[PDB]
């Protein structure tokens, strides 16, 4: 009972699942044998659905209608299939949702209109949909959001509106959508929304503005009590207010780069104890170190391009279960101990102003692996500073006017890089060091105490540079 | 070229798809080879970007199809689907299993 | 052996020009010399000798000696007459011993010296001209010694002078004129000093002075006395306090070559202070907070090296490269750069950092026709937008650092064939690339990585290639 | 240890010398050596600083001893010497040679 040059195959016994995906049909057969509970049409070049449709295909659980050129459709030509669940409708050519024909579906759960040239959604034009769950708006022609179409379909938890031409969000504008729970508005031109505008879904848990043009930090958020990710990446952002994120904990990611932020106020980042990682570059007007009281199981904090003159004494005491910490690009003179911040591997502190390394100031971290000072005016370490690191391996001292060298700890690290400290003219021995396979020293008659047409080998052992 | 595909390399299979289609790598070993479907297979989820349409793999636990990253859509057959994650109790909020699981 | 001296118990010998004869008695321990230590001398080298008194019985009449060493041997003062039978001593070595001062006499009237060593030594006094009657001398050595003042008035009495150290000493001060007779000098060290404060006119006596070592010292400003040194070659005073270099301060400096100024705090510098130096080579400047605008280098093309990195600079002149021919590495990271130049005239350019800036576009212009070019840094920046042809004429171009930028985009043209490509940070850089186009590429970062996998990545005699997500 | 050395190691010989020795290190193919000398043998200038006292090669042409980089002060028999630098010709200034080559 399978049409020709179709492909087919049972279902949960009996039910018949058929793909007549590019055969490049002009039209469906009416050869489609009932028991139909998969009907794949699919880059066909079909214009019209139809003169003669095939509706009475009660047992049609998921019907696909992608790649086939088509405009508007009949308001009826859905009415016979009660056991839908499943609609696939993109990358074809409707300039609006279908006045009618999809409502009153009550099985459909999922439903694709991606990729078409749609820009208007008729008032309710999803009428009675009660199961629908998925719904797939992008690459469209959307100029606003569809409240009032949206109203209906307190059904939903999951809703694409991403690439369109959306620029405003008016309040309450998804106000009925309490069951969604992930809304993706993403590589639209909203510049401007409402204090109220995400007031309604109570359930949402992660929500896309990424790639827009948002000139204000969204201040709607707050009311968002259970998200979990956020994304207002690559907008026009110019700061992040104090308590920014108070009405969002239990927040796990956030997401604001190629933003250009200027200021954060120490407290926007409070009371998520969630949260696992933080990274702020170019933030110029940040003067002191960020509170994150009820926020301890960080995992990584990276805040460069500052003006940030100290470190309280006590920094981390927020900061366990961190693993890399980059202050990089800052005006730190005067460093805290860091012992208590174990679990601790990577630490850049590199372009800042330090001018001593005391013996507390590393120790006792047994997990550290990367520690970069390099562009710094540091001019005496304590020999006995990188004594009880066990497992540093990588170290950037370069320009640092230092004049001496520890050796004792790093007794077995791997890459080593000294070069900016002139009056470091001391001489060192391969033994010492085992382990190194990456050197560079300020003077070149240091470099030569590591060693440094046919066949020939490399046997590349170690390497320095003057 | 190939179905679908403005651009190919025998090296690499497709590189670019067509204007709406999602291209999809397959990892054969030490190799990457590209498709170009109109969806992506049982596994991966549809993402669609101005610059380029990708099936993306989704790793989510105990999951057969996705909406995308971390929102499941059917989730395995033996445990239960609840607003997108999936877990063997569920709420007890207003759900729990009927019939089918769909909490 | 038909001539063989006639020379010392121990000690090894050998002929000079023919017959004179050389003497090594160094390091046996000796007490004080031996005697029969026969004529025709021309060498002797008495050092690590631990001797005391030099003598109750020494040995001149030794009229054919030419170098005497006397090295690391325990001495505090010297004998009146102790060199005056030397008539042909042209070089004299006392360093690494315990002379608290200058020998009052013994060294005056050696017509013949011509290099003197008194370092190493305990010395801080120098008796008023203990050097009277050395018209001969050119070389003096009075390094890591206890010198707190320019012995002024026993240097008056050496006109002859061409090479002095007086470096790791107290100095602290330079009067004016302290040199003010040394005018065949050409060399004068010193580096390891403590030179707080020197006068305006402190250099105007050497007029062939053609190299300035004040390194290592604690000069809090600019050594103006410096203006009347116009042969002047090589000039450092790195290490110091200086906290700015002002307007026209190499001004009476022409010929210089190279010049040395790091470890020092520096916040400003004048645009003109590196104006009409045609002979200089390199020149770096870091950390200069306060440079608003790209120095002034008129008369200066000649240089093969320039950095300034860690200032205010906004924008560069549309002719920055007339003055910048013969540029070979050119680094201005650290700055507020926003528009380029066109970078066209500054060719045998080879390599290039414009990291950590604000640019936000490479034109067709800003790079071509640079066929040297091997290294392109232009990463943490905001560039959005490459021309497609900005890259079409760069034959050597082998590394490119594009990272932490605004990419969506990327010109294949040119390029076809570097081997380091940087792009990890370009978020919107979603596109793929493939192996062809990109042979050579051995490094490379990747903002995705299925990207990094289109290269295989997760004889070949070159190695394996590299990526990473 | 060694002999005025007061840090050695078989692998790279003498480390530190003693507080006023010079260090000489020899090019031993592809290894390095080094020693401790009140003087740097011929073709060597001695070079002082507060933490090493280093024997530095005299890159200068046609020359034997000398005084530092760039100023030479023995310049090569067959060679005339006209402040620091060994030329053929030579001022002419105020020189010129006369008996001995040392440009006056
Ligand atoms: C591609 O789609 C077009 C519709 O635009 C199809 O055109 C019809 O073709 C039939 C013959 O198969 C004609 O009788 C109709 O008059 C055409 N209608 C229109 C509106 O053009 C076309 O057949 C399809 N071609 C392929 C190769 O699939
Ligand atoms: C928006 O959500 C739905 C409409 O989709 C409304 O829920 C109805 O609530 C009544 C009783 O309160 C139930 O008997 C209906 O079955 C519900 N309908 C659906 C489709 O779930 C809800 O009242 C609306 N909320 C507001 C504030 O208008
Ligand atoms: C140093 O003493 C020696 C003594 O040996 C003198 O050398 C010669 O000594 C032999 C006997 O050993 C005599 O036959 C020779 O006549 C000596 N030669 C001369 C030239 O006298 C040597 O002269 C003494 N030198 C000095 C400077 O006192
Ligand atoms: C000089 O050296 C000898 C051994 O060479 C030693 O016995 C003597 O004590 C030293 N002189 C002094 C002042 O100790
Ligand atoms: C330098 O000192 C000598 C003393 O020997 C004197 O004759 C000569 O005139 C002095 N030179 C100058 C320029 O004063």
């Amino acid at each position: 009972g399978c049409p020709t040059h179709c492909h087919c195959e049972p279902d949960g016994r009996m039910l018949l699942r058929v793909d007549c995906s590019d055969l490049g049909l002009s039209e469906l057969p009416s050869n489609l044998s009932v028991f139909t509970s998969y009907l794949d049409l699919s880059m066909n070049n079909i214009s019209q659905l139809l003169p003669n449709p095939l509706p009475s295909l009660r047992f049609l659980e998921e019907l696909r209608l992608a790649g086939n050129a088509l405009t508007y459709i009949p308001k009826g030509a859905f009415t016979g299939l009660y056991s839908l669940k499943v609609l696939m409708l993109q990358n074809n050519q409707l300039r609006h949702v279908p006045t009618e024909a999809l409502q009153n579906l009550r099985s459909l759960q999922s439903l694709r209109l991606d990729a078409n040239h749609i820009s208007y959604v008729p008032p309710s034009c999803f009428s009675g949909l009660h199961s629908l769950r998925h719904l797939w708006l992008d690459d469209n022609a959307l100029t606003e959001i569809p409240v009032q179409a949206f109203r209906s379909l307190s059904a939903l938890q999951a809703m694409t509106l991403a690439l369109n031409k959306i620029h405003h969000i008016p309040d309450y504008a998804f106000g009925n959508l309490s069951s969604l729970v992930v809304l993706h508005l993403h590589n639209n031109r909203i510049h401007s929304l409402g204090k109220k505008c995400f007031d309604g879904l109570h359930s949402l848990e992660t929500l896309d503005l990424n790639y827009n043009n948002l000139d204000e930090f969204p201040t709607a958020i707050r009311t968002l009590s259970n998200l979990k990710e956020l994304g207002f990446h690559s907008n026009n952002i110019r700061s992040i207010p104090e308590k920014a994120f108070v009405g969002n904990p239990s927040l796990i990611t956030i997401h604001f780069y190629d933003n250009p932020i200027q200021f954060v106020g120490r407290s926007a980042f409070q009371h998520l104890p969630e949260l696992r990682t933080l990274t702020l570059n170019g933030a110029s007007q940040i003067t002191e170190f960020p509170d994150l009281t009820g926020t301890a199981n960080l995992e990584s904090l990276t805040l460069t391009g500052a003006q940030i003159s100290s470190l309280p004494q006590t920094v981390c005491n927020q900061l366990p279960n961190l693993q890399v910490l980059d202050l990089s690009y800052n005006l730190l003179e005067d460093l805290p101990s860091f012992s208590v911040c174990q679990k601790l591997q990577k630490i850049d502190l590199r372009h800042n102003e330090i001018y001593e390394i005391k013996v507390d100031t590393f120790q006792q971290l047994l997990s550290l692996r990367s520690l970069n000072l390099a562009w710094n005016k540091i001019a005496i370490i304590h020999p006995n500073a990188f004594s009880t690191l066990p497992s540093l391996i990588k170290l950037d001292l370069s320009s640092n006017l230092l004049s001496s060298f520890p050796i004792t700890g790093l007794h077995g690290l791997t890459h080593l890089k000294l070069t900016g400290n002139h009056a470091l003219q001391s001489l060192i021995s391969s033994e010492n060091f085992p382990e190194l396979k990456v050197i560079e020293m300020p003077y070149a008659y240091q470099c030569c105490a590591f060693g440094v047409e046919e066949d020939l080998k490399a046997l590349h052992s170690v390497q320095c540079s003057p | 070229c190939a179905k679908g595909c403005e651009l190919c390399s025998e090296v690499n299979g497709c590189l670019k798809c067509s204007p709406k289609l999602f291209i999809l790598l397959e990892r054969n070993d030490i190799r990457q080879v590209g498709v170009c479907l109109p969806s992506c297979p049982p596994g991966y989820f549809d993402a669609r970007n101005p610059d380029m349409n990708k099936c993306i793999k989704c790793k989510i636990e105990h999951c057969e199809a996705c909406f995308s990253h971390n929102f499941c859509t059917k989730c395995k057959e033996g445990l239960y689907l609840h607003k997108g994650r999936c877990y063997p109790a569920c709420p007890e909020g207003s759900s729990a299993a009927n019939g089918t699981m769909e909490c």
